């Protein structure tokens, strides 16, 4: 899944 | 990964209107990745790091690497890197920084910030005379705020 | 004699825009680095760096978040670059052979 940097 | 070479003809027809870029190595490259913090673990940051080290090597750069540095360590080591003697005889420089960040700054592993203005200044015409008139590339993989972009419908 | 501004001949690629978050996948890494490496490996032979960063912008504009059940599902990102370059920046990879 995509997450925030 | 493979980097297609340019042709001799391409070089001949483009070199006069481009920065001089024929030194071997083309430049030094620094890849600095922070993955473990206090600021969640940066899952996938290992893939990013490996990818860039491989890329910059294939582009003909001598690659230096740093991992999980405090803000103070980043500042000191970026300065050491900018002051290296190799810069006089290379034609360009690459610095890639990968971490958490905020607008205009990036985090060390201690949750302290390093200002990007401070980073760029280390490589400028006053502080880094060996890189005067030479192209200096910076790639910054870091958030610049906490606003998630929800996206908008195309009309 | 010709003198220099204090700062010049820099190009800075940013993964996201001012105020916003950049996206990263557990398995594939950050969207921006993934795109950057794909474009530079394919096009460094015949495209200058600012123009490659434009191709990266195209890739990022088109991607969307996959994270069902959280604020990131279908989310977006936009990369940018800023330049004080004064010439074309070609990397001339593998020349001379």
């Amino acid at each position: 899944v995509d997450v925030a940097d | 990964m493979q980097v297609k070479p340019c042709t001799p003809e391409f070089y001949q027809t483009h070199f006069q209107l481009a920065y001089r870029l024929q030194s071997r190595p083309r430049g030094l490259a620094l890849v600095l990745s922070n993955v473990h913090f206090t600021l969640e673990f940066r899952s996938g940051g290992d893939v990013d790091h490996s990818t860039l080290v491989t890329l910059f090597k294939l582009l003909g750069y001598d690659v230096h690497v740093l991992c999980d540095q405090t803000a103070q360590e980043m500042q000191e080591k970026l300065q050491n890197f900018a002051q290296l003697p190799a810069h006089r005889v290379t034609d360009s420089c690459i610095v890639a920084l990968l971490s958490h960040g905020v607008e205009g700054a990036i985090y060390g592993v201690d949750g302290k910030l390093l200002q990007l203005q401070e980073v760029f200044q280390l490589f400028d015409n006053a502080n880094c005379p060996s890189l005067q008139n030479k192209p200096k590339m910076f790639f910054i993989q870091a958030c610049r705020g906490d606003e998630t972009d929800r996206g908008v419908d195309q009309q | 004699k010709m003198r220099l501004p204090t700062r010049s001949d820099m190009i800075c690629g940013y993964a996201c825009l001012k105020g916003t978050a950049a996206m990263r996948n557990a398995k594939r890494g950050s969207w921006y680095i993934e795109a950057l490496a794909q474009v530079f490996s394919e096009r460094a032979c015949d495209m200058h760096v600012a123009d490659m960063l434009v191709k990266v912008n195209a890739l990022i504009k088109d991607r969307e978040g996959y994270a069902p059940g959280t604020e990131f599902h279908r989310c977006k990102e936009m990369s940018e670059y800023c330049s004080t370059l004064c010439r074309h920046l070609y990397l001339f990879p593998g020349h001379p052979p």
